[PDB]
DNA sequence: TTTTTAGCAGCAACA
DNA sequence: TGTTGCTGC
């Protein structure tokens, strides 16, 4: 009894702290134009179909974020608004919270209990009540009692869970305190629920009204906000990285709405750059603006007044929230200025910059998380590249510095590059990507750019359960440990997706194929043929039969098709190369099957259930395959490893502690297991000479058709409006070109619109892939470890049902989870058209639709229940299937690399090529990497499009071959050809380091050793350019890595180090290729031709084509035994 | 200041010539482009003398030492260059989509004469390789 | 005498557009 | 085979231009007076343009990082034979090209509006014997004849007659002259009333005649409207063409109203009435017209919705965000048709005017009207 | 403190 | 020869 009195203090001062920073936000968007805006008092009827009669104002909400008024909580909207140059306005809503009860009856004594408990900190209390989909029963309108407790701030609603929080823990470990179950919906963030509850929403237009905001639908499309994009040059070390410490910056270059600026730092560059144009390409206009500053001080005062002058409420960067925005503040800091007294720009919580007004698009957030580009393209350049179609100016890091002096005018060149490609790439990819997402996610764009897309999929099924008064649940935790037959769980999961690699070799559409065609599966196909061109007309056309007047035709066509390949089954013809993939498999799976978090049942909730009689058909079972890894140990071990830990004393993790020494005991529980997992580590090894067991167990689960339907219907609905969208745009593409070709006659309005519903296409699409993964989201709600079995057993079962077919009648190359790639006889039945009596055309592929009708008869879900009548509960039963196969090609060719281990293909790597000769689609590969040894990417760059030569399988390896020898030519003449520099770029070996420093001096390797030789010779993303030299002999890898930049050097330099770094004291010669292993290249170039040519031919059985890289021993054993 | 285009002597000759038919032009030019940069000598007169007879990989015409740097061999579109004894590199006659103009600045007249007008162009984008 | 040979460029690159003075042809 | 040689030095003359089809077919014109011209306004600072007889591209050098050959076959003075080497597929030499330049860049053409180079052409005021003038202020620079100045200014013949036209260029006593605003109107009101006094048809107007008219009653000393500034009324208030004038009535009185606007309402903001009863009578008898003060503000700007005062755009700003600034100082609350020519200058971008407009100030609708604020 | 999932290639170490 | 780690698909 002594402390009562001092916590109360701290949050009076908190919340003055909160308001005093508050008032400071209110009064820099007053300086950028975000005045208060408060609606005038209007007493007349509510109707939002008289909005133009409504008072206030309109606008689009492009900006919102938590404050605290005079503290009460609200959120800040602001408006790029319609007409205006923007307006700010508030909403005021209490925090709230609820509390479970396990007896109904005696709400008022846990009521009475929660008032006198919480009366410090409580605003108001409510009983209400929601529906709970973990009660029994609330399928009959049964709703769980609640109590409402509400906030008058965010500070509060905290206090109120710190006291709470010990009930729970006692009553969980050990009176009208003991009738508390739990705390629901305490988790929420404020902006959010407020964003929810009042259905506010950014890329959204609405009228702020004194009784809210009422949304707009007059107008689609977003207003044009002022956008900034900038990028900063940096002065930097030799061979490391800029210190905003003790570097400056030289130039900032930036583009507002299509005009380019570029302030320059005197001090550094050396001459004043005069306005010039870089326009890249027609579309991508960039006349720059120059302001040559006499210093950095300066430099940065002309770019924060500038900022003030257009007032943007988007600033974009290309990496900026790690780099460029850090260095800036750390200069401005250097300086005396306070960067976010000049423009409201601070570092967060995660240290990411941010303001009220201005949205900050860090466009490398999008290409990590959206673009859908590999790990090695995400570099501004390649992203450039990839988006935009051009070549940016490219300038090594090391010539900067020295060009601000010798070349500045080569220097501003490639800044303004890089700011014209940020723009661009803003405008044309992020922009409509994000504000289209923003008007269904109750996210600001900052949060819609940066937030992974499982806590996406979180917000919007919190959206439809809030819609549904659903009763939201806790986030789910792990359990810290697990057993299964008394072994401790290392980590458990289920079998994901299925993935075959069947054949290796070159398949072309000039090449001839064997086909041995099953008679059995013609004689099913030829059963099957009148339902699988009904189902095409019924199903896939949504059509009647009675429509189409070719039916008969088409069917017959298809039927001599088909018994000419019966009676001459065994054929070698050229192939049709297709890809058949099913369109949104898992999603498709999940509507199908009803599939939720919000059904999976145990034998005890369906036991319980008032619907569960005789004759029960809303029970669907489905099968999944668990997968454990566990120790070898046993229960028994296990308490022998924790008996011998509680002997043992631990180091105290807690800083603020001055007890520097624990007991096991006396540690967290996830700390105890850390302890044990690492003792059974070892023991396992020691006694089991194994660390892990991994068991598969196929198990089964009740999926609920007559739970409510809010999961399904979110994903349903989504899917039919992605659907919409898609329809739409096609109607837009008719819209675009029925017209006239006055490009500028006001129809550059249609065309944004056609990129916007391109985008709402687009990001309907990844929300529901995502609801797809985000059900396996550990730590998110909605969990459902399970449900995600059953998915990922279902399409592995459609998969190998559709490869078995494709097995009879053709050749499957590759499967990966979705896709089949195969090949077909140029015989087989492909394309068609039925003409309906309005002489439209509907499409028909017959591979297509033969595997769409099996999906449809093996795995339609006749028990799919949906609730006809909400007053009396009942449910219609139908059946439901949206499993459809898409087919892509056909193609010119495909190319499948082989392992060099006996009977093992390799998985997710292939290339693929159009009709045209265009590269189509690549698997694995490098080149297309950041670094990389150059002659792998040259030798790639050759390889790829000679693949398009010869007219069989074998002449397209010879032409391979051929340009296999000439680069194996280079090496085995010592590359004494060509030019010295360029032996060095091809040879040269590029590794970036992620942050030197003690990262740094931790490992130690290849560009750890290029590194440190940099530093013996001469901070974070240093370029290691490497050669591999042949001495000293018999040395690792990681110690014959040489600088290339010695090359260059004094002579005197270059001998002391060489001498030094091949341990040759004698070393006289200091030619490059003398000191190069070109034993080490040959094998390096040796093993991307048995990878990428030797493989396909030699694993589908064709001869070796470059004898000069021999075939791995095991493939060698592997064709003599094929052959014998 | 401000200076004339002189073409009427390539326009006179366009006119009464035929239309270009293969990659050089009637009057016998050609261009070229290379990825990367060609590494020459620095000094010409006195290297041009040490090249022994028999090769003459280092000539002398009217005074002027010009070196014997490359042969090339034209098959249809594709296109090959030897450079010295070491280097060979293959390329591609390719239609220019602009066609260019070669022009010529006489300083000492002020006056600009059009040189030739281009419509193909032979490009080499790989590494070059030894010669064999 | 077999000292001549070229330095590849492992890309091709296009400089920025330059505006062009009177001393820039002369 | 083609054995391909290089030189020690190369004439760094030689540069390469890119041809459009456009340029193409210009360059394939022998009918031209003038081909292609290079015009710049000075040496060291202006841009540098390509002019042919009728239109100007503005040349833009673009650096490329690749080593550029260009080869010119050559006939080899004295028999040459080379040693064979380890070459395969070598046809017999037949003829030999040398590369003689190494080009760096390309020079790119976009077309861009012609502008007239006026730094050293004075302003005349109709100013009683000017020749004296011209030597009271030291004037170094002399221009002869209008086709000395087309020759030194950055445009095309047919730009330069038709921009010389607009600005109201012209000549007096043998030197080269812009006439100034007041003057040139005051010529035009002289002139037309002398052609309706005379009933001359105004649609086939010549030269000889209406300058007979105006300076019949005057001494020749003291008559400034002389033949010259006959032609340069005309051919800036009408159209020619055996070529004669016919006015561009509509246009006059667009002139007209931006007069009126200049000398009497460019201080108070008159209503509208008034000015144009005032405005209304300022004409020669008979004159036909109508009016709208549609264009009336189309040309200046509203303080209130039914008042008109003068603005001039020259005295604008050319910070967009400054001149956006005193534009909303003007009248809180703007039109439209009103405040287009007012922000015609800031962006060449060709943009939706909406665009810059909220760019800087903001519209804000109502029933049927949008009006600027902030 | 915020955080979708599983299946697979292949280099390199060590059981 | 197999498992295990890590990066990156
Ligand atoms: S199967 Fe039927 S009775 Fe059982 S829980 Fe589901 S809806 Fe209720």
């Amino acid at each position: 009894a002594g402390n009562k009195y001092n916590t109360l203090s701290n949050n009076y001062a908190l919340s003055a702290q909160q308001l005093l920073n508050a008032s400071k936000i209110d009064d820099i968007d007053s300086m950028m134009g975000f005045e208060r805006y408060v609606p005038p008092q209007y007493n007349g009827r509510f109707d939002a179909k008289d909005i133009d009669q409504i008072p206030g104002r309109v606008g689009w909400l492009t900006n919102m974020h938590a404050t605290l008024v005079s503290g009460i909580s609200g959120v800040d909207f602001y408006f790029l608004d319609e007409e205006g140059g923007s307006f700010k306005s508030t909403v005021v809503y209490d925090p709230y919270f609820f509390i479970a009860c396990n007896d109904e009856s005696r709400v008022n004594d846990v009521e009475e209990l929660v008032k006198k408990y919480l009366e410090s900190c409580l605003k108001s209390l409510q009983i209400i009540r929601k529906e709970d989909l973990t009660m029994d029963n609330h399928l009959l309108g049964l709703q769980k009692t609640l109590i409402k407790l509400s906030f008058v701030n965010s500070n509060q609603l905290f206090e109120a869970r710190k006291l709470l929080r010990p009930i729970l823990q006692d009553n969980a470990n050990n009176d009208a305190k003991h009738l508390i179950e739990d705390i629901r919906e305490y988790d929420v963030p404020y902006h959010v629920r407020v964003s929810i509850d009042k259905d506010i929403r950014v890329g959204k237009w609405y009228k702020v009204t004194q009784q809210g905001f009422i949304e707009d639908t007059r107008k689609i499309a977003f207003a044009d906000p002022v956008v900034m994009a900038f990028d900063i040059e940096t002065t930097k070390p030799p061979l490391k990285f800029p210190d905003s410490a003790v570097d400056q910056i030289m130039m900032i270059s930036y583009m507002i709405d299509g005009e380019g600026f570029l302030i320059t730092n005197r001090e550094i560059i050396s001459e004043d750059i005069e306005d010039f144009e870089y326009t890249p390409k027609p579309e991508y206009p960039g006349f720059f603006t120059i302001f040559n500053e006499n210093d950095e001080v300066a430099l940065l005062q002309r770019f924060f007044e500038h900022i003030r002058d257009v007032r943007p409420t988007v600033i974009s960067t290309f990496n900026g929230d790690f780099f460029d925005w850090p260095f800036i503040h750390n200069r401005s800091k250097i300086h005396g200025l306070d960067m976010f007294d000049e423009i409201g720009f601070a570092p967060d919580a995660e240290g990411e910059y941010k303001s009220s007004y201005c949205s900050h698009m860090d466009c490398f957030r999008w290409v990590k998380r959206d673009s859908y580009l590999p790990q090695g393209s995400q570099g501004l350049k390649a992203v450039t590249q990839s988006k935009l179609g051009y070549n940016p100016i490219e300038l090594d890091p090391e010539l900067m510095t020295p060009y601000a002096f010798e070349k500045p005018q080569h220097l501003s060149e490639y800044s303004v590059s890089d700011a014209v490609a940020t723009y661009y790439l803003y405008m044309k990819y992020v922009h409509p990507f994000i504000f289209s997402l923003c008007t269904i996610i109750p996210l600001n764009p900052d949060e819609t750019l940066r937030k992974g897309t499982g806590t996406l999929c979180e917000m919007l099924l919190m959206v439809q359960a809030y819609q549904h008064n659903i009763l939201l649940p806790n986030k789910h935790t792990d359990p810290i440990e697990r057993f299964y037959d008394g072994h401790l769980l290392e980590s458990e999961t289920y079998v994901g997706g299925h993935v075959e690699s069947l054949e290796a070799g070159v398949f072309r559409s000039d090449l001839k194929n064997e086909f041995k065609i099953d008679p059995s599966a013609i004689d099913e196909l030829l059963q099957e043929l009148p339902e699988a061109l009904k189902f095409s007309v019924e199903v896939e056309n949504k059509s009647s039969v009675d429509k189409v007047t070719n039916f008969e035709e088409i069917k017959n066509q298809i039927t001599q098709k088909l018994l000419e390949l019966k009676e001459n089954n065994i054929r070698n013809e050229l192939p049709l190369i297709y890809h058949v993939d099913v369109a949104s498999m898992y999603p498709n799976i999940m509507t199908t099957n009803r599939l939720q978090p919000d059904s999976i049942k145990a034998e005890r909730d369906c036991a319980s259930c008032d619907f569960n009689r005789p004759g029960k058909t809303c029970a669907r079972k489905l099968k999944w395959a668990w997968r454990g890894e566990f120790f070898p140990s046993k229960m028994d071990e296990y308490n022998m490893i924790k008996r011998a830990l509680q002997n043992e004393t631990f180091p105290n993790k807690n800083k603020f502690s001055k007890k520097k020494v624990l007991t096991f005991d006396e540690l967290s529980y996830a700390d105890q297991v850390i302890h044990i997992k690492k003792r059974l580590t070892e023991y396992s090894r020691k006694v089991y000479h194994r660390v892990k067991v991994s068991e598969i167990v196929e198990r089964e689960a009740i999926v609920c058709q007559r739970e409510n339907p809010f999961y399904v219907d979110t994903v349903k609905s989504f899917r039919d409006r992605r659907y919409e969208f898609k329809g739409l745009a096609k109607t837009w593409k008719g819209n675009l070109s029925k017209i006239d070709p006055s490009d500028k006659h006001a129809r550059d309005e249609a065309k944004k619109m056609i990129v916007l519903y391109d985008s709402l296409q687009l990001a309907h699409k990844v929300i529901l892939n995502s609801f797809y993964g985000y059900v396996m989201r550990k730590g998110s709600r909605w969990y459902s470890m399970e449900m995600a079995g059953i998915t990922c057993l279902t399409g592995a079962t459609i998969i190998q049902m559709a490869r078995a077919l494709v097995e009879r009648v053709g050749r499957p190359l590759e499967l990966d989870t979705d896709g089949i790639w195969c090949i077909l006889p140029k015989s087989f039945p492909e394309t068609y058209f039925f003409t309906l009596e309005n002489g439209k055309k509907l499409y028909l592929s017959y591979p297509c639709s033969m595997l769409n009708y099996r999906v449809h008869q093996k795995f339609t879900n006749h028990q799919y229940q949906e609730l006809k009548d909400p007053l009396n509960y009942i449910y219609e039963t139908h059946s439901e299937n949206t499993i459809f196969f898409e087919v892509d090609g056909p193609y010119k060719a495909m190319i499948l690399p082989s392992s060099k281990e006996e009977g093992k293909g390799i998985k997710k790597r292939y290339a693929v090529f159009n009709e045209d000769g265009s590269l189509a689609e690549l698997k694995g590969f490098e080149l297309k990497r950041r670094g990389e040894l150059q002659l792998i990417k040259n030798f790639q760059s050759d390889i790829f499009k000679v693949f398009l030569e010869g007219d069989t399988l074998e002449g397209c390896y010879s032409a391979v071959a051929s340009v296999c020898n000439r680069w194996l030519d280079v090496l085995d003449s010592h590359g004494l050809m060509l030019e010295d520099e360029d032996l060095v770029s091809l040879i040269c070996e590029n590794r970036s380091m992620s942050k030197t420093l003690k990262e740094y001096e931790g490992q130690k390797s290849t560009s750890i050793t290029t590194a440190r030789r940099l530093g013996d010779f001469l901070d974070k993303g240093l370029q290691c350019k490497y050669i591999i030299s042949s001495k000293p002999f018999n040395a690792p890898v990681t110690e014959r890595a040489i600088p290339v930049a010695i090359f260059s050097a004094d002579i005197p330099i270059k001998r002391s180090f060489l001498r030094r770094w091949t341990l040759d004291p004698s070393l006289e010669d200091l030619d490059i290729r003398t000191i190069i292993d070109w034993g080490y290249y040959r094998e390096r170039l040796g093993s991307a031709i048995q990878k990428i040519i030797t493989i396909p031919a030699a694993l589908q059985g064709v001869s070796n084509p470059v004898p000069r890289v021999e075939h791995p021993d095991w493939l060698k054993r592997k064709i003599a035994t094929k052959e014998d | 200041p401000s200076v004339d285009i002189d073409a009427s002597q390539w326009q006179k000759l366009t006119q009464s010539r035929e239309k270009q038919t293969t990659v050089i032009t009637p009057l016998g030019m050609m261009m070229l482009e290379i990825q990367g940069e060609l590494e020459l000598p620095k000094d010409f007169a006195s290297l041009a003398r040490r090249d022994s007879p028999n090769e003459g990989r280092f000539s002398e015409q009217d005074g002027e030492t010009l070196i014997r740097f490359g042969s090339l061999q034209i098959d249809g579109e594709r296109a090959t260059l030897f450079v010295g004894k070491k280097q060979r590199l293959l390329g591609k006659v390719t239609k220019l989509d602009v066609p260019m103009g070669i022009m010529h600045f006489n300083s000492k007249d002020n006056k600009v004469e059009l040189v030739d007008v281009m419509k193909y162009k032979v490009i080499f984008k790989d590494r070059p390789l030894p010669i064999m | 005498t077999v000292k001549i040979w070229v330095k590849y460029n492992e890309g091709f690159s296009n400089a920025v557009r330059k505006n062009v003075t009177w001393n820039n042809l002369w | 085979s083609i054995n391909l040689h290089s030189a020690p030095e190369y004439d760094p003359s030689y540069k390469l231009i890119q041809l459009t089809p456009e340029l193409l077919d210009i360059i394939q014109d022998p009918v031209q007076n003038h081909q292609l011209r290079f015009k710049s306004l000075d040496k060291d600072k202006s841009e540098v343009v390509l002019c042919s007889h009728d239109k100007t591209w503005v040349l833009k050098q673009r650096k490329h990082s690749n080593t550029v050959l260009l080869m010119r076959e050559f006939v080899p003075e004295q028999p040459i034979t080379f040693d064979e080497t380890l070459l395969f597929g070598l046809s017999k030499p037949y003829m030999d090209v040398v590369g003689f330049a190494k080009t760096e860049s390309e020079f790119e053409t976009r077309e861009t509006h012609g502008e007239l180079n006026l730094n050293s052409v004075p302003i005349y005021n109709g100013e009683l014997d000017f020749s004296d003038k011209i030597m009271k202020r030291s004037s170094t620079k002399v221009i002869g004849t209008l086709e000395e100045l087309l020759e030194n200014s950055p445009c095309s013949a047919l730009e330069g007659i038709s921009k010389w036209h607009k600005i109201g260029g012209s000549v007096k006593d043998g030197v080269l002259c812009i006439l100034s605003q007041d003057f040139l109107f005051k010529a035009l009101h002289v002139l037309l009333m002398s052609a309706m006094a005379e009933s001359l048809d105004l649609q086939h107007l010549n030269v000889e005649d209406t300058h007979h008219a105006v300076g019949k009653d005057i001494e020749d000393e003291f008559n400034p409207y002389t033949r010259e500034i006959i032609e340069t009324v005309l051919n800036k208030f009408a159209v020619q063409e055996n070529n004669t004038w016919r006015l561009r009535i509509p246009f006059i009185a667009q002139w007209y109203g931006i007069q009126a606007l200049r000398k009497y309402v460019s201080g108070i903001s008159m209503p509208i009435d008034e000015f144009l009863i005032k405005w209304k009578s300022l004409f020669p008898p008979f004159f036909p017209c109508d009016i709208d003060i549609d264009m009336l503000r189309g040309y200046h700007f509203k303080p209130t919705d039914k008042t008109v005062q003068y603005i001039a755009k020259s005295t604008l700003p050319m910070d967009p965000k400054e001149r956006f600034k005193v534009l909303f100082r003007l009248q809180s609350q703007w039109d439209l048709e009103d405040i287009k020519p007012l922000i015609e200058e800031l962006n060449s971008r060709g943009m939706k005017i909406d665009s810059f407009i909220m760019k800087y100030a903001r519209r804000k609708r109502l029933g049927k009207k949008t009006v600027v604020t902030s």
